């Protein structure tokens, strides 16, 4: 009949640099053959063929796909991709939402730290140079 | 009564410090021998470096210490072998011991040995304090950092923390003692102000012992600068404060040493009588710190093995923490007080801590 | 930079029926792409878990895998003879920029009840003296617990350094172990001795049992 | 659903060396393939991976010391300049979610000395059940099997893992527990098969008067 595919995770949240890895698989009879990955922009979606940027790479077997994107970027890696397989009897797709954080939230207790330590620095130094 | 609450009271001192020193030493040796090494090497330059400053402590104050001390039969030598081989503190454990004993033991001496007790009493109390916040609280941030960090909580690790805590609680507790027994107690209930002490400055003790945990279970390599940085601040502000507490001018290099790292895990007055803002100024420092801290584990919250209940005793802590506040109100506004060989250090100490 | 994985503890032990837990620690975000693995000696490695959760075709219940991010946890329960072996865990997250490094591995140890050992000794063969050597082997057969000490005596002499041991994996029937000391000697040191004993200390054994056979008798 | 590796032997270092993994039950071009090495009594090592596509990735330690390639039925593995430290057997696995199907496994071992044949000794039965076996000793290199009776006897069979000697060979022995009453009524021959060096030897365990 027709087939049922799942991704592994529905929603991820991976940095920038890094290398997000979505896969979706199905266990349907007869196996999925063929698998395709799209990319969601506005009004339309677009193909992600092998090689592109020479940073994504699908990887696909009976039933399971993989979607390596390396060097995350933060304007057009993070988004929606939807995941098509194309059994003999039919299709399905999937949907994936990625996320990619940024060296800001990453570096977080850094500039805090820094921060604290500095308004502190302030606090003491006018509570009593000047006031005391 | 006297004779016998001071004697029973320093053998319990003398005998915590030692439990405190055996456990810690089990410890790292389990480390050691048990895997992996940097938490027995960690643990051995925490130990060295904090025995090294009270061992300073000790022999500063004896180079300062007009004709007294009689008693001392190593004249000038071995008391420097003894302290130049790391091994110390004890002396005046031993010293307090022996003389308490000779008097209990005596039907009623001069009124001036009795000082020269109350003295060695007062001064072994003082490095307590001192060694509690110096060796027993960064070794118990360590101990609950590794538990936290590796996952696997053992017996000796579970030990060496409620040692720790009787530590504390043994130090914070002689302190208060001393503090009111060197001023005139006006009031009737001087153990009852020492219990509240206790708990109040315990209660939010805890919670910043167990936030730099948290931070150095979830950031190992960045306790350093952590800590370096907020004790290059602290110490700064001792500079810009008075520094009057010990005769040499030159070894207050020290005395601003320790109190720099003790304002880092509680309030401890400095050398003014100024009260009401560089209290609010402290805990606002204190609060910001740990919030900050406990953020960046909720923060990266999946990025430790699932161990120690972290669902359990983090509650507990905004509850020690609220408590501990609470009962620091309750000592400022109700307990605290308004206004032959003596130790200058500690009238000094006293008179600026009751103005 | 390839992802290490930190894989502890590196022993654990449960009785029959008990449960155990290891846990897996990665360098990096592999949330959700590890694999589990069971290897016993001399077999190759069979697929347990994939994905760090969905149990793989044909496997029992027994085995759960938890975790996600860079902590993973598998445990069994109602631990059989059977699972006496090597475990392993394996990230495959982005394997063209981390690469797919294994674990440290966890030998599991099964904690039956306690069995003494069946000793029994076995001169060298006259087809062995033929090329110019002795190779006497002492046996202590299904027992438990797996320490025990072998101790070789010629002429009441104890000897150290000429002979060599040998211990095989937990039985999967019986939970059991097996232990062969292979002590080695030339034909002259052979035919000099006369008595050869082989004093063996186990748990087990209330008292030190003693082996052994008299040369030509 | 099944692959074999093959290609495993003794070898002087320096002298590259080709193993080579035959798929069986399903193509290459639908399945990724591992190569994951364990030296003996230690962990498992993870060489480097070829996609369907063709791309080859290794791992960091291992870059530049292996070199993989496919065929449309096999996988080859090369190591261009292998050292004492590579000597571990070599298993090959298809790659679907981890590594499911896994090979038999072939044995390389990297080293100066030179092979020998291995000598089997019968250990006799003592004199209600007893014991005996056979002492496989001064053979090189690994590996050695040992079965009973052309496989017959199975039940009882202990073959203790081998242990290097001084002079640089391997030795183990294979025992097996039977019936008293049977040493008198029944032939017991250990079957020795040493494929380095291409040596089968059986060799019968009769008892001692
Ligand atoms: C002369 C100068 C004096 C002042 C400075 C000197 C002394 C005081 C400084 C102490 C700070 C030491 C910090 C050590 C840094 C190096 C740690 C390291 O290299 O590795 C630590 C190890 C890492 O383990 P991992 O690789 O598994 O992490 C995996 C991490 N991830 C999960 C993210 C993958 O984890 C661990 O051991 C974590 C354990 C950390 C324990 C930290 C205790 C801090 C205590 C502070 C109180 C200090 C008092 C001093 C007394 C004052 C005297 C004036």
């Amino acid at each position: 009949g027709p087939p049922r595919v799942k991704a592994v995770k529905s929603s991820e949240h991976i940095n920038e640099g890094e290398t997000a890895m979505l896969v979706c698989k199905s266990e349907s009879v007869p196996p999925v053959t063929d698998w395709a990955w799209y990319k969601i922009t506005d009004s339309e979606d677009k193909a992600l063929m092998q090689g592109s940027e020479s940073r994504f790479f699908v990887s696909s077997s009976q039933g399971r796909s993989e979607l390596h994107i390396e060097n995350l970027n933060m304007e057009a890696d993070p988004g929606q991709y939807r995941c098509q397989g194309t059994s003999s009897k039919g299709s399905d797709q999937a949907i994936i939402t990625l996320r990619v954080r940024s060296h800001l939230a990453a570096l977080w207790p850094f500039l805090g730290i820094v921060a604290e330590v500095l308004v502190l620095v302030t606090i003491i130094f006018i509570y009593e140079k000047r006031r005391k | 009564g006297a004779l016998l609450r001071d004697l029973v009271l320093g053998v319990l001192g003398t005998a915590a410090f030692l439990l405190d020193l055996g456990t810690d030493l089990w410890a790292a040796v389990q480390y050691a021998l048990g895997g992996r090494y940097l938490w027995a090497a960690l643990v051995l330059a925490l130990l060295g470096l904090a025995s090294v400053a009270l061992q300073l402590f000790s022999w500063l104050w004896l180079r300062a210490d007009p004709a007294g001390l009689h008693g001392s039969q190593p004249p000038r030598r071995c008391l420097a072998l003894l302290h130049l081989l790391q091994l110390g503190y004890l002396y005046r454990c031993v010293q307090e011991l022996r003389q308490g004993l000779l008097v209990w033991q005596q039907e009623e001496p001069s009124e001036f040995d009795l000082a020269y007790a109350d003295f060695l009493a007062l001064d072994i109390s003082m490095l307590r304090l001192f060694e509690t916040f110096l060796e027993t609280a960064p070794q118990l941030t360590l101990v609950l950092a590794i538990m936290l960090q590796s996952g696997r909580a053992e017996y000796y690790q579970w030990v060496g923390i409620c040692t720790s805590f009787l530590g504390i609680s043994w130090a914070l507790l002689d302190y208060h003692r001393a503090l009111r027994t060197c001023l005139p107690s006006k009031p009737l209930l001087g153990l009852g102000s020492s219990v509240i002490y206790f708990l109040w400055n315990l209660l939010l003790l805890w919670p910043r012992v167990l936030a730099v945990a948290l931070f150095s279970a979830l950031f190992p390599s960045y306790v350093a600068l952590h800590f370096l940085g907020l004790w290059l601040v602290l110490l700064l502000w001792v500079w810009l404060q008075g520094t009057d507490f010990m005769p040499d001018p030159s070894s207050e290099w020290l005395y601003r040493v320790t109190v720099a790292t003790i304002l880092y895990f509680s309030w401890f007055n400095v050398a003014e009588g100024r009260t009401r803002g560089r209290a609010i100024i402290h805990f606002a420092f204190l609060l910001s710190d740990s919030i900050l801290l406990v953020a960046t584990w909720v923060t990266h919250s999946s990025w430790l093995p699932s161990g120690i209940p972290l669902q359990l005793w983090l509650p507990v802590g905004c509850g020690c923490f609220f408590l501990g506040l609470a009962l620091r109100l309750v000592y400022y506004h109700w307990l605290h007080p308004s206004c032959l060989p003596q130790n200058r250090r500690m009238t000094h100490l006293a008179q600026k801590f009751f103005p | 930079a390839d992802v290490v994985m930190t894989q502890t503890p590196s022993s654990v032990s449960a009785a029959v029926g008990g449960t155990v837990t290891i846990n897996c620690q990665a360098s990096q975000s592999i949330s959700a792409y590890l694999a589990w693995y069971q290897q016993k000696p001399g077999q190759p490695p069979k697929l347990l878990i994939y994905d760090a959760s969905d149990l793989a075709s044909g496997v029992s219940s027994r085995f759960k895998g938890s975790g996600s991010g860079t902590q993973f946890t598998l445990t069994i329960s109602a631990l059989e003879c059977a699972d006496a072996a090597t475990y392993y865990c394996q990230s495959y997250y982005a394997i063209i920029t981390y690469g797919a490094a294994f674990g440290g591995g966890t030998e599991v140890v099964v904690k039956r009840t306690v069995a003494a050992p069946s000793v029994f000794i076995f001169p060298p063969s006259d087809e062995q003296l033929k090329s110019g050597t002795a190779s006497v082997v002492c046996l202590l057969n299904n027992f438990y617990p797996r320490e025990a000490k072998v101790q070789w005596k010629v002429d009441n002499a104890l000897q150290s350094g000429n002979s060599q041991e040998s211990v095989t994996e937990q039985d999967s029937k019986d939970c059991t172990y097996s232990l062969s000391s292979t002590l080695t000697l030339s034909k002259a040191d052979y035919e000099k001795h006369k008595v050869y004993a082989c004093e063996v200390t186990h748990q087990g054994l209330s008292s030190p049992v003693t082996k052994s056979f008299n040369r030509g008798e | 659903q099944s692959v074999e590796e093959s290609g495993g032997r003794l070898v002087t270092p320096g002298t590259p060396l080709t193993l080579t993994c035959t798929v069986s039950g399903f193509s290459l071009s639908d399945y990724a393939m591992n190569w994951v090495r364990q030296a003996p009594g230690k962990g498992l090592e993870w060489i480097g991976i070829i996609y369907a596509s063709g791309s080859r990735y290794y791992a960091s330690w291992a870059k530049g010391r292996f070199t993989i390639s496919k065929t449309s039925t096999t996988v080859d593995l090369k190591i261009t300049s292998p050292t004492t430290e590579d000597t571990a057997t070599y298993f090959c696995a298809r790659y679907y979610a981890g590594s499911d199907i896994w090979g038999p496994g072939t044995l390389v071992t990297v080293s100066s000395a030179s092979t020998k044949g291995p000598s089997v000794f019968p250990l006799a039965p003592s004199s209600g059940t007893a014991a005996l076996g056979c002492l496989v000793k001064d053979y090189f290199p690994e590996p050695v099997t040992v079965s009973w009776n052309s496989g017959a006897l199975t039940s009882g069979v202990h073959t203790f893992p081998a242990v290097l000697q001084s002079s640089g060979l391997y030795s183990l022995s294979s025992v097996v527990t039977v019936p008293s009453s049977s040493l008198g009524t029944q032939t017991y021959i250990c079957n020795v098969n040493h494929k380095p060096s291409n040596t089968k030897v059986d060799k019968k365990v009769e008892p001692k008067s």
